[PDB]
């Protein structure tokens, strides 16, 4: 019964979508909570790490994937090197060919239609990681969700990762404040902290756990990890 | 549990056991549990332990389940709903009722691998037994208590019959004091000669020992 | 000339890697072999639907293999002839037949 | 193997499911169809049903034009009618450059059939 | 099933029996319905009164028809 | 009398007015109906799953109308010795003619509503006979509502063309996946029955919960009433809620091992 | 084309395929190795439930890879066959190569990579049968015994058995062989195998068969009479009274 | 499904044998009977027609 | 993405019997009645023609085929699987019996060419 | 006052069984659910009135039968004083029209009268399980039973007297009913024992046998393959018949490890 | 049957974790980092008198500078190095420099997931995840000495200690309070040793354990059977003086 | 005259059980006295356990119908009634073939 409606990728239910479909949302969740919001002139991703233990360290989940573009997970690390690689060349052949910096709108649609793909084959699966994908070209800043199933929404603050909801409410919330602070780095970034602990309930938040990322009208892909958060917090 | 094949250890080993500690000897027929009905066979199955309890001692020899068996990829299944009742019926009067020494269980199947690994269930059937070919010597010893209760001819040499056999049961050596007795008894005569047994080992040993080129490597 | 030994070889892991890739049938069928060589004389061989394969210097196969073969090790002699050998085939081959005498 | 049921092949009693179910429905478009031959012509008609008035009746057809001369008509559900029709009407191209000729309407019949089984 | 010029004679007499508006079209509603039988054709009649019931009235308009017949249509082949 | 009440659902909104009109609307104005001359049905279907709030609805109805209710459970008829089933039905329908204003609520309609399609209804004789007893009934009468059966499965995969007709069973009511909205009330119909602290914020929720019927929601509450327990505490907060989710009770869990 | 998967991962850990390829080894026939300082012999049983073969036209189950390399086996003739192809194809491979014949460390690693690869893909299914390898490498005097299994794991042994009754034999090697001599005797190095052997074949001491390889494409078998010497030697050794 | 139509009938069995292998020695059992003699001056073949 | 599929579809039963082949040998009984007398002196070949409507025509069907002008083949079992086979049969006689040769095939070897097709499509999935 | 009654029911009653846990280590997790859903509301029903929730109706235990699972079922109604009450769910289908239905009715008003009480369905498999056929002649018979079953629970029914546990050995051919709250609430998952697990269940059946002092358990546990807490009991009474077997009286690591060796290759399948 | 797309509901495929109980049928392996070197140690085991344990190894080269330890089903690592040597040679071509112990820990890890019966974005030429987890340390004059542990799911962890294997549990815990960097190359290896011992169920001599170093002046360097015995009669006597 | 011939369900399962009583009087009480006699058309009603000896022990086969045969038994049921003495059974016996008794 449940195993006919796992087992398979080219199937459906009678709900209006299969099983495997919502196991894989259930994984966006499992990842560790991250949060993005914008103004639309700068685009700010904080994220919370959690490594394994206090003898293991942190390995990066902030990824550039351009000196303009980038972007985090949430839920599975092997699919989201998958996914990671593709936007890479994606955005080196939109210079090349175009001069372009990539839209996350152009970059979307075409990441969608790898995903769906492999749902049109046994032995491809979906990827069952999300990103929260982020670039300043010409129309501004920009913030993506882009999700496994092939969902491409623009949302001025989102969250992914557990407890998403938290965040989003204090972003609908301070929403009308944030997006009139325009043309600052610092005022952004300092929301994504006091943001990121709304999600927090049974997590602690620290200098080394925490991770900020930015590009914006006068930032080209810069991070700040490890030591270089201390001062926003 | 025993398995092997039927009356040349696995009928004959439970038979001995029960013959030692002087306990009642239960023969259950596997098969007739197999019903063609619907509630039927789980209360046929329990009816059978029932009288086991209140009857103890017993060894409880359940004849051949394969019948009422056949494991499945699943627990119950879209085909036959009463080949699956007695099965699970069965699995759970092993794990709900346990003995000490009261009821000793032994449990007969010709392949044990047809059999779910939860109905085998450790902790009850702690033994699992097995068969091993004759090698010359066994069909030495296996052959002398067949010869004591027959009267033959002292002609008869036990060495050379057993040499010229390679690969046989104890099954097919019965059939051979049988089969040589046999040609005595045509003959009206209540020895035995050499010759029938030399025609009788040979016969047996073609039949049993078909080639199809499956030994070899 | 090919050898036999060979050519039989060929035939085995044909047969053999139908049934370990491709997800197919096995062949259904068994060759006796009758072949000659200056490197070994008469050379006899045997092939058999796992893709085992062994040498004989008299076989059978078919229905009643064990029966045959039983009359054919008391029967054989190390001497040999072939006028001798044709007796030898049809004495077997009359008492194997699952129909009666022979024609 | 051991399936009939998710994939299609001979059955003992003899007569194949799927190919009796698809002997079925085709009805589920409401038509009913005839054709015969008239001395020099040979003269098709054909229902249609109209089942909204958010349709147009003229772009509703079950015949279709596969060249110039032949003609065929398709009874079945729409889809797997016009999946025909764009098969047929290549193979039919493809034909009258080759040969030289315009398609037979046995050599059509023949050719989809084949394919079929 | 029914004829077209059946399915028009069966709704003829349905909402004859129910009251109505005094211009009204049978044949309207005949050519969207397909694949209904009997019993399909009243319950087209009284769902159009449902929704009359609702609108506050005793009168079925050409209009609770139209929408009554595609429902029974949609709901089913 | 059931104690049901329209407060004790909600966001099933469009299925109650679906079913006020089909059984409430014919008793009240009845003259209204026959004076139009519209038969007025005397059976309605619903499928859906039980406990979301159809079977609450159900009840609540026949509360309001001053009813009797009658629970009738289909496995019952269903006797092995010859025809009792069918006799139960016919006396079944002459009581409730004597009780009626009456609801006769009928759990399962795919106990009996298989009845087979070959041969094999020879065998399952007794399960054709008793369904098409009442359906013959109810089509034996009309214009009249004087008795209702109200009809509900578990999970519906019976539905016939025999079934069909006015004074048959005329109504079809689906009661669907909740949307948001819905969860969110449920829960704090839910959640008036625990002793709150006030903190609980409603909206997140009902957005995190994904793929809950309305049972599977009562479920989440009483264990976050659980958690409450261990913690010391004699009400519960929004957080015991979030917890509350990810645990087992409804397949949806969590795990780690993903992240560095 | 084709690539659905034949192997699948076991909640085991150890797959199914893995598990089962060495049932098939214990079904088959026997094959034992004894190392010296000079020597490294392969013993194997003959068993012919019915014999009307020779046995120098029979394939032999002592299979040359090269003048002085062997490969020996327990299982399945059929999979070995492919086993053996493949490699005699690497012998000459290396040969043509580095120009030196092989390293037996190599032929090893590659005898078990094959196998070990058909239990990764998909389409394939490894191979019924385990291997005994020995030989010589290049400019070398010292045996190598290497014993490689279908899961794809190699490793060496002093003294190995494989094929049916693997235990009576491997617990008559831990009590008859020595870890500060193995035997310098080509002599006592056929002794112990003849003896590991007889307990086994039931009759028949030319249903017994040797295979010797010595240092520079010296393979040799020994002929009948030479075993029928230890043979007699094991009962007089077996009825001994003081 | 393409492997929810597969069988893997072509494995090797808990048993450790390969289960169309061993039916296919079934069915050389059922044709006809096929003799070879090697003798060391010819070789004598027969196969039996059945039918 | 497709044609990956390759597992069989005529395995061996416990019989040792093939599951396919039991299955058309019914169909051939199914058929209508055709037989074969060879004279020595000749080849004589009969079927009854017969047809699924009252309106179709058996007088413009046949179930006589030419496979090569000196050579008839006639059939018992199913319609369909008798078309296709009969134009394979046709292709492989004309390309490699009058390509690589110019003499009309032999008989014999004409049928070793049918028998190959027919099993190659037994053995494959 | 003659209302609801046992009528005549065949069952197997147990008040007060003689079971107690003897697997602590695999099933800690079965049992701190278990405690507060039938331990706690039981001992004082005051606590969750205050919170306002009432607890499960009924709870399913899965995996494998007879591990620990059987053993915390008894044990909990042994520490509550309830009556046990072992139902065999494949008895209580039958063919017969309805006999199937109508005991079913007869089980829930017998547990009405005896109210605090547990009933254990030994196989849920047996009731509901696999189909496709949707009613044959004998997958009709065994729905009705099914569907019966299912009638009681999401009608009027005592959560907080009457307990259902449900035993299965494999929730995924059941129908979404049978699984769904409104009738199961909670669904308890068997593990098999870790490491650790398996020095406690050890530790246990260890405290009988001249088993050498200074043992330890977490040695012999990485050494083992995979073990259900059925399987970790077997191997000690197995040690003990080596024991006996070369006539000594007293047991070493070495007797558990010989034990393992031979009982997981028997196993399999 | 069964496929290898199917997830459970969690959303972690079966064959994942499948693995990981695989790498618990292995044996105990270790690794601790200090600021000077890596150690690390393996269970080479002998289980009888006849098997050579002293002829074999389970401490495998990757490059002149990378080293790994193994535990699971050791044959699915030859793959997994064999794959990893090609990329590392591959860097020494490219840009004549010591390839990072990170870019190789990732792109090994690309090739585990790689698993499946074909899908039209990539290659598949396995059809299962591998049996076998690995721990890879090294030096780079980037970020020194270091230890990654790389999953066969594809997940890969930075770490300064890290035990696989069947123990992994205890020993893990026992490196934790040891782990300082202050602590010298060799006292390291003497508590490695210490630990090892404790894990096993048998004695421990050189003839069924192994250490091997990593230090920049000379690279990844197998440790020799004698000077790892050497040690372990310097740990007993220590060891039994303290009681 | 008589109808199944064996099948499926309870005729052969019927027929282990027979076998298992024949077992048991050879054991506790060494009696026998009381034999059965199986026949059957049809080896698939027949597994390899079931004719292995100490279950069934003799396979004999019943008289296939020869022209000699047929005149015989003829001969006997003539030998009861009024036929005729100008009649040759050798004429009526080799009239048929493919005729039981």
């Amino acid at each position: 019964f449940r195993n006919n409606y796992d087992g398979d990728t080219v199937t459906f239910s009678p709900t209006g979508r299969l099983f495997q479909v919502e196991y894989a949302l259930e994984a966006i969740k499992q990842g560790s909570v991250t949060v993005g919001l914008r103004s639309n002139t700068h685009a700010v991703l904080v994220a919370l790490k959690r490594n394994a233990d206090e003898l293991s360290s942190y390995q990066k989940k902030i990824i550039k994937c351009d000196e303009h573009m980038g972007l985090s997970l949430a839920g599975l690390a092997p699919d989201a090197r998958v996914l990671s690689n593709y936007l890479r060349q994606q955005c080196n052949y939109s210079s090349l060919v175009f001069n372009r910096k990539l839209a996350v709108e152009r970059a979307g649609h075409l990441l969608c239609d790898k995903a769906q793909k492999n749902t049109q084959s046994y032995g491809g699966r979906p990827y069952g990681v999300g990103l929260l994908i982020i670039g300043y070209d010409k129309s501004g800043a920009h913030l993506l969700e882009f999700q496994p199933s092939g969902n491409v929404t623009e949302l001025y603050g989102t969250a992914i990762g557990a407890r998403s909801q938290g965040a989003k409410t204090y972003l609908e919330r301070t929403l009308d404040t944030f997006i009139k602070i325009d043309g600052n780095p610092d005022e952004l970034i300092k929301a994504g902290v006091e943001a990121i602990s709304q999600s927090l309930r049974d997590e602690s938040l620290t200098v080394d756990n925490l991770s900020i990322a930015i590009v914006g009208k006068d930032t080209p892909f810069t991070i700040y990890d490890g030591e270089a958060v201390a001062k926003y917090i | 549990i025993l398995y092997g094949a039927p009356g040349t250890g696995k009928t004959l080993l439970a038979k001995a056991v029960a013959n030692q500690t002087s306990a009642t000897f239960l023969r259950i027929v596997g098969s007739e549990l197999i019903q063609k009905y619907l509630g039927d066979g789980p209360r046929l199955c329990r009816q059978i332990f029932k009288v086991a309890g209140e009857n103890a001692p017993s060894i409880v020899f359940i004849d051949e389940i394969d019948a009422i068996g056949t494991k499945r990829y699943d627990s119950n299944s879209g085909g036959e709903r009463e080949i699956q009742r007695t099965m699970l019926e069965l699995l759970n009067q092993l794990d709900g009722f346990d003995d000490r020494g009261d009821v000793k269980v032994i449990m007969a199947t010709n392949k044990i691998e047809t059999l779910d690994p939860a109905l085998i269930r450790p902790g009850r059937i702690d033994r699992k037994i097995l068969f091993e070919n004759p090698d010359l010597s066994t069909k030495k010893k296996i052959l002398g208590i067949h010869t004591s209760k027959m009267n033959l001819s002292e002609d008869v040499n036990l060495e050379t019959l057993v040499t010229t056999k390679d690969d046989l049961s104890g099954a097919d050596i019965q059939a051979m004091c049988t089969e040589a007795g046999l040609l005595a008894l045509r003959e009206r005569r209540m020895q035995v000669t050499a010759e029938d047994f030399k025609q009788a080992k040979e016969r047996v040993m073609k039949n049993k020992v078909e080639e199809n080129l499956e030994g070899l490597y | 000339d090919i050898p036999v030994e060979i050519l039989v070889r060929r035939l085995s892991d044909i047969k053999q890697g139908y049934t370990q890739h491709g997800g197919l049938r096995p062949f259904g069928v068994s060759f006796i072999y009758a072949g000659y060589d200056d490197r070994y004389g008469y050379q006899l061989y045997t092939s058999n639907p796992s893709g085992n394969y062994t040498g004989w210097k008299a076989i059978s196969v078919g229905a009643n293999t064990s029966a045959a073969q039983t009359l054919l090790q008391m029967d054989y002699k190390d001497d040999m002839k072939v006028d001798d050998a044709i007796e030898l085939a049809l004495k077997t081959l009359s008492k194997t037949t699952d129909s009666s005498a022979l024609t | 193997a051991g399936y009939d049921r998710h994939i299609t092949i001979f059955s003992p009693e003899g007569r194949l499911y799927q190919v009796e179910y698809a002997f079925k429905a085709t009805n589920q478009t409401n038509i009913n169809s005839l054709a015969v031959r008239g001395k020099d012509c040979t003269v098709v008609i054909s229902q249609k049903k109209v089942p909204d008035k958010l349709l147009d009746p003229t772009t509703v057809s079950y015949i279709f034009c596969i060249s110039r001369t032949i003609g065929m008509v398709v009874n079945g559900p729409i889809p797997d009618a016009r999946n025909a029709a764009l098969r047929a009407k290549a193979e039919a191209a493809e034909f009258r450059y080759k040969y030289g000729y315009d398609m037979p309407c046995d050599v059509l019949a023949k050719r989809m059939a084949n394919l079929s089984q | 099933l029914p004829n077209e010029a059946g399915r028009l004679e069966i709704f003829k007499i349905h909402t004859a029996k129910v009251k109505k508006t005094g211009e009204f079209d049978f044949e309207a509603a005949v050519k969207m319905s397909d694949g209904f039988n009997g019993a399909d054709i009243r319950n087209c009649a009284t769902e159009a009164g449902f929704f009359a019931i609702r609108d506050d009235r005793d009168h079925i308009n050409p209009d609770d028809l139209m929408k009554a017949v595609r429902k029974v249509a949609e709901v089913k082949k | 009398k059931p104690t049901e009440t329209y407060s004790d659902v909600g966001g099933l909104d469009k299925q109650i007015e679906e079913l006020v009109e089909a059984i409430v609307l014919p008793m009240k104005r009845a003259d209204k109906f026959k004076d139009m001359g519209i038969r007025a049905p005397k059976g309605a279907l619903m499928y859906g799953p039980p406990g979301t709030g159809k079977t609450l609805l159900a009840r609540a109805c026949a509360a309001q109308t001053n009813a009797t209710f009658l629970k009738l459970a289909a496995p019952q008829l269903v006797q092995m010795y010859i025809g009792e089933g069918a006799k139960l039905v016919r006396d079944a329908f002459a009581l409730a003619k004597e009780k009626a204003p009456t609801i006769i609520f009928i759990d399962e309609l795919d106990a009996i509503g298989t009845k087979r399609f070959d041969s094999e209804k020879s065998g399952d004789r007794e399960v054709q006979r008793t369904m098409l007893e009442l359906l013959n009934q109810l089509d034996g009468f009309s214009s009249d509502d004087r008795v209702k059966v109200l009809a509900a499965t578990n999970r519906v995969d019976v539905l016939d063309p025999a079934l069909l007709r006015s004074g048959r069973l005329d109504r079809k009511i689906e009661f669907p996946l909740p949307s948001e909205d819905s969860r969110a009330q449920i829960l704090q119909i839910h959640s008036r029955k625990m002793t709150t602290d006030d903190d609980i914020n409603w909206q997140e929720l009902a957005r995190s919960t994904d793929e809950f019927n309305g049972a599977q929601l009562k479920a989440v509450t009483v264990e976050a009433g659980m958690i409450a327990l261990r913690n010391g505490q004699s009400s519960v907060k929004h957080e015991d809620f979030v917890e509350g989710i990810s645990e087992v009770q409804a397949r949806k869990s969590k795990s780690v091992s993903f992240y560095a | 084309g084709y690539d659905r998967a034949l192997s699948i991962f076991s909640p085991d850990g150890h797959i199914f395929q893995v598990e089962y390829a060495l049932e098939a080894v214990k079904r088959g026939t026997c094959a034992v190795g004894v190392k010296g300082k000079n020597c490294v012999v392969l013993g194997c049983e003959r068993r012919s439930t019915l014999k009307l073969q020779d046995t120098r036209i029979t394939p032999s189950k002592v299979s040359k890879i090269d003048s002085h390399v062997v490969l020996s086996f327990s299982g399945l003739n059929a999979d070995s066959r492919i086993l053996i192809e493949k490699a005699r194809v690497e012998a000459q491979s290396h040969r043509l190569t580095l120009e030196d014949p092989v390293t037996v460390e190599y032929l090893t690693r590659y005898v078990a990579g094959v196998q070990q690869r058909y239990t990764q893909s998909g389409g394939v299914r490894p191979f019924g049968v385990s291997t005994l390898i020995a030989g010589f490498d290049p400019r070398d005097d010292e045996p190598k015994l290497y014993q490689t299994e279908p899961s794809g794991i190699y490793s060496s042994w002093s003294a190995q058995t494989i094929g049916r009754n693997s235990k009576t034999v491997r617990e008559f090697l831990e009590k008859n062989y020595d870890r500060k001599e193995p035997p310098a005797t080509v002599e006592e190095c056929v002794k112990l195998t003849v003896r590991s052997l007889l307990e086994v074949v039931q009759t028949g001491a030319k249903n017994i068969e040797i295979t010797v390889v010595k240092p520079d494409s010296d393979i040799v078998a020994l002929s009948s009479e030479e075993i029928n010497q230890y043979v007699t030697q094991i009962e007089q050794e077996k009825q001994e009274q003081q | 499904g393409s492997r929810r139509y597969d069988s893997r009938t072509t494995i090797f069995s808990p048993e450790g044998r390969l289960y169309q292998v061993e039916y296919a020695l079934e069915s050389i059992s059922h044709a006809g009977t096929a003799i070879g003699i090697m003798a060391s001056d010819g070789i004598v073949l027969a196969a039996e027609r059945k039918v | 993405m497709t044609d990956r599929y390759s597992f069989s579809l005529t395995t061996f039963s416990p019989s040792g019997k093939l599951g396919q082949i039991d299955y058309a040998l019914t169909a051939v009984k199914q058929g209508v009645t055709s037989l074969g007398i060879k004279a020595t002196n000749g080849v004589v070949i009969a079927t009854e023609k017969k047809s699924s409507s009252p309106l179709a025509m058996s007088e413009t069907l046949s179930k006589v085929s030419l496979l090569t002008p000196d050579i008839g083949a006639v059939y018992s079992g199913m319609g369909p699987d008798y078309r296709v086979l009969v134009d394979k049969s046709r292709k492989v006689a004309h390309t490699s019996y009058k390509r690589i040769y110019g003499e009309y095939p032999p008989t014999k070897l004409l049928v070793s060419e049918v028998a190959k097709i027919m099993q190659e499509a037994t053995q494959s999935g | 006052p003659p209302r609801i009654d046992p009528s005549v029911t065949m069952m197997t009653v147990e008040e007060k069984p003689d079971v107690t846990y003897s697997d602590v280590g695999g099933c800690k997790d079965q049992i701190e659910k278990l405690r507060e859903v039938v331990e706690l509301p039981l001992l004082s029903p005051e606590r969750f009135a205050t919170l306002g929730i009432d607890p499960p109706k009924g709870i399913l235990l899965y995996g494998p039968p007879g591990t620990g699972k059987t053993l915390c079922a008894r044990a909990v109604a042994n520490r509550t004083d309830a009556t046990f009450i072992r139902v065999i769910g494949s008895e209580l289908v039958q063919k017969y029209v309805g006999e199937g239905a109508r005991m079913v009715r007869e089980l829930f008003e017998m547990a009405r009268t005896k109210k605090a009480c547990i009933i254990f369905f030994d196989e849920i498999d047996a009731v509901g399980g696999a189909r496709f056929d949707d009613g044959a002649g004998g997958d009709n018979e065994v729905q009705r039973t099914m569907l019966e079953l299912i009638t009681q629970l999401d009608g009027f029914d005592p959560r907080g007297n009457i307990k259902v546990m449900f035993a299965t050995n494999r929730p995924n051919t059941l129908d979404p009913a049978l699984l769904r709250p409104g009738r199961i609430d909670r669904k308890v998952e068997f593990s098999l024992p870790d490491l650790e697990g398996r020095a406690n269940i050890f530790r246990i059946h260890s405290k009988s046998m001249s088993v050498e002092r200074g043992i330890r358990w977490e040695l012999i546990s990485r050494l083992c393959p995979n073990s259900t807490g059925a399987e970790l009991r077997s191997v000690c009474t197995e040690a003990g018949m080596f024991a006996i077997r070369a006539r000594r009286k007293v047991a070493t690591e070495k007797d558990f490890l010989k034990a393992v060796d031979k009982v997981i290759s028997g196993y399999k399948k | 049957d069964r496929g290898v797309s199917t997830f459970s509901p969690e959303g972690r495929l079966f064959q994942v974790e499948y693995s990981l109980e695989a790498i618990k049928l292995g044996s105990t392996a270790i690794g601790i980092a200090t600021k000077e070197g890596v150690v690390l140690g393996v269970e080479k085991r002998a289980t009888s008198p006849l098997l050579e344990s002293d002829s074999i190894e389970k401490i495998v080269e990757i490059d002149r500078h990378i080293g790994c330890a193994m535990s699971g089903l050791t044959a699915d690592a030859r793959s997994m190095i064999e794959h990893a040597r090609t990329a590392a040679v591959t860097h020494n071509l490219y840009y004549d420099e010591d390839i990072n112990v990170e870019s190789l820990t990732q792109s090994v890890c690309d090739l585990a997931l790689r698993f499946g019966e074909g899908a039209s974005g990539e290659e598949r030429l396995m059809s299962r995840p591998f049996g076998v987890a690995l721990l890879i340390a090294g030096h780079d004059a980037d970020d020194g000495y270091q230890l990654f542990h790389a999953e066969p799911s594809g997940t890969f962890y930075r770490y300064n200690a890290k035990a696989i294997g069947s123990g992994s549990e205890g020993a893990q815990a026992e490196l934790l309070n040891e782990w300082h960097s202050s602590l010298t190359l060799k006292e390291a290896e003497l508590l490695v040793l210490k630990i090892l011992k404790q894990v096993m169920e048998e004695k421990l001599d050189e003839n069924n354990a192994q250490l091997s170093c990593i230090t920049k002046q000379d690279g990844f360097k197998i440790y020799d059977n004698e000077k790892t015995a050497e040690l372990i009669k310097e740990l007993k006597e220590k060891e039994a003086a303290e009681s | 005259s008589t109808r199944v011939e064996g099948s499926g369900g309870g005729d052969s399962e019927v027929q282990r059980t027979m076998l298992e009583l024949l077992n048991q009087l050879d054991g506790f009480e060494t009696s026998k006295n009381i034999k059965i006699i199986m026949a059957t058309n049809r080896l698939d009603i027949l597994d390899p356990a079931l004719l292995r000896p100490g279950r069934i022990d003799r396979k004999i086969e019943f008289p296939p119908p020869s022209v000699a045969a047929r005149a015989e038994i003829l001969r006997i049921h003539s030998r009861k009634m009024n036929l005729t003495r100008g009649i040759n059974l050798r004429k009526v016996a080799e009239k048929m073939n493919g005729c039981s008794g």
